[PDB]
Formats: structure tokens, C-alpha cells, sequence
């Protein structure tokens, strides 16, 4: 059932820029998210101050994905338990309780991939988190698909288009409600040839080129949050990105690079059907 | 800025 959105694809209904995804397949600069745009948009909360840590996905009704370093960073002492976190579910507003439309879950217990390198250049920036409670799905609250080998293999190449979003900041000052933008995959050689830092497989950077006009990015508080693109085989959403990092936001010349869902996903399904 | 959430959840 995942992927498919109750507001879009249930009614046959499409979102203001999708086509221009499809059209491909042959947050700086971006847009406000229709309501139920992305039901899977999950928002990591910070209980004491209260405050937005970073972007998330739902992925079941018991589980969220995010970027490992949104909870373990001792460059900046960062290090959050359980207990830290809350887990806001179906929003839209960034700071306003959205009443009888978003749900709040605690955390049971949060997974950091036991080889992610906070310490060189965030390799294996993933991390799970199980709910303590079930959420029961919306009309705003649904799950993105994660790839199969397939799927990845056809979609994830250079040109073809995806989709992130979040409540980041607007510039390298905070958006009212979910942004949304449409940013296109970049070949590998780019995407090392604008870094000092050393690439690996599980990474792919996406962004417009410098001469090619269009803008956009993501930014701080983004991080963590899914980069989507829609299969036009069975036109459901999948999750390819986790929004990682970045050298500034919307810089020229340069990209931001996401952490490679589907090279982790034999970790991801071993936790999952290992502690829940 | 953050509009204050139900205690419950705290
Ligand atoms: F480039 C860096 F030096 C600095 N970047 C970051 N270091 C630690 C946490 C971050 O979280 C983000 C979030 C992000 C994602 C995509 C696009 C822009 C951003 N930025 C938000 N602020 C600055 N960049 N960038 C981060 C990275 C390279 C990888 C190893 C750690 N240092």
C-alpha cells in the first residue's frame, strides 16, 4: 500500500509539479507543499528547548528513517536518546499544533548503523527509529515505498529527477509550511570533482549545474528528510535519498549529497525483522 | 516559536 498518497494517486489526482518528475525519466529556492503533498514527511522534535532537529520519513506504521547524524554528531556534542525526541507525524505548518491532523509518537528505540563515519565525511548517514506506539494512517499520514534492486536500478541516473522536502531554513529566514523542490540527479565525476571530501557508494549528490539556471537545494533542519522520486511503472513513490549534506546551501558549483537508501537497505531489513 | 503541544506527549 505504500507509496500511494489518499489526496493524489487514490483519487487520480496529481500534484502541481509531478509531471515534470515524469518528464525527466526519458529548501533554498523552493515552492509551498500542497496538503497531503507528502504524507510521509516526518518532523524530529526536540522536547527541551523545543525546537525542529530535522526532517524524517514513515516508512511503516512503526518505523521512521532518518540521518544518523541528526542524532550522533560528537563534533558538536551532539548525542540524543529515546527520551530527547518526539516524532511529529502528518504535518504541514511548521510551528503550530496542527489539532486533529498531526499525531506525536515517542520513541522505543533508535538505530544508528554501527558503521556510519560521523568522524570523515558522514558514510552511512542512516539511522531507524521505532515507535513506541503504532500511528494509524490519513489522509496526511502515509508511508513511502522503499526501492528493490530494480526499481533503483532504472530510476536512480543522472538527469532524472527527484523530490526533497522539509521545514529547513530558506537560505544559507524559516518557511511557514513544508517546502517543496524538484532537483535533478548528477553524474558521480561531478559530483567528486566539486569536493574535497571522499565520496563513496552509498552517497549520490543531486542539484542544478551552475549554467543550467534553476536553483534549489536543501538547508539546515532538512537534513534527515527524503529525497522521493515516483516509479512510472507503478506509479508509487519511493524513497531513493535521506537528505545528508552539504558545503553551504544553494552555493554554485556546488551539490547536496544523500545518503544511498537502497546499498543499505540489507540493513534496514535486518533490524527490522530482528527488534520489531 | 513553537506553539506549546499537549502535555500528554511531553
Ligand atoms: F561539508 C561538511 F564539512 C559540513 N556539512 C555538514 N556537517 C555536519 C552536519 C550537516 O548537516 C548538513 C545539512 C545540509 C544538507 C544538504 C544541503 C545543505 C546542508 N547544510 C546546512 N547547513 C550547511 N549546509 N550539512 C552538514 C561535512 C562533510 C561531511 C563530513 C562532515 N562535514
Amino acid at each position: 500500500d505504500c507509496g500511494l498518497r489518499p489526496l493524489f494517486e487514490k483519487k487520480s489526482l496529481e500534484d502541481k509539479t509531478e509531471r515534470e518528475l515524469l518528464e525527466s525519466y526519458i529548501i533554498v529556492e523552493g515552492s509551498d507543499a500542497e496538503i497531503g503533498m507528502s504524507p510521509w514527511q516526518v518532523m524530529l522534535f526536540r522536547k527541551s528547548p523545543q525546537e525542529l532537529l530535522c526532517g524524517a520519513s514513515l516508512i511503516s506504521d512503526r518505523w521512521v528513517l532518518t540521518a544518523a547524524h541528526c542524532l550522533l554528531y560528537p563534533p558538536w556534542d551532539k548525542n540524543f536518546t529515546e527520551n530527547d525526541l518526539l516524532v511529529r507525524i502528518g504535518k504541514h505548518s511548521r510551528t503550530r499544533y496542527e489539532r486533529n491532523i498531526e499525531k506525536i509518537s515517542m520513541l522505543e528505540k533508535i538505530y544508528i548503523h554501527p558503521r556510519y563515519n560521523w568522524r570523515e565525511n558522514l558514510d552511512r548517514d542512516i539511522a531507524l527509529m521505532k515507535l513506541k506506539k503504532p500511528v494509524a494512517f490519513s489522509d496526511y499520514i502515509h508511508p513511502v515505498c522503499l526501492p528493490d534492486r530494480e526499481t533503483a536500478a532504472s530510476l536512480l541516473q543522472a538527469g532524472y529527477k527527484g523530490r526533497v522536502t522539509g521545514w529547513g531554513n530558506l537560505k544559507e529566514g524559516q518557511p511557514s509550511v513544508l517546502q517543496v523542490v524538484n532537483l535533478p540527479i548528477v553524474e558521480r565525476p561531478v559530483c567528486k570533482d566539486s569536493t574535497r571530501i571522499r565520496i563513496t557508494d552509498n552517497m549520490f549528490c543531486a542539484g542544478y549545474k551552475p549554467d543550467e539556471g534553476k536553483r534549489g537545494d536543501a538547508c539546515e533542519g532538512d537534513s534527515g528528510g527524503p529525497f522521493v522520486m515516483k516509479s512510472p511503472f507503478n506509479n508509487r513513490w519511493y524513497q531513493m535519498g535521506i537528505v545528508s549534506w552539504g558545503e553551504g546551501c544553494d552555493r554554485d558549483g556546488k551539490y547536496g549529497f544523500y545518503t544511498h537508501v537502497f546499498r543499505l537497505k540489507k540493513w534496514i531489513q535486518k533490524v527490522i525483522d530482528q527488534f520489531g | 516559536d513553537f506553539e506549546e503541544i499537549p502535555e500528554e506527549y511531553l
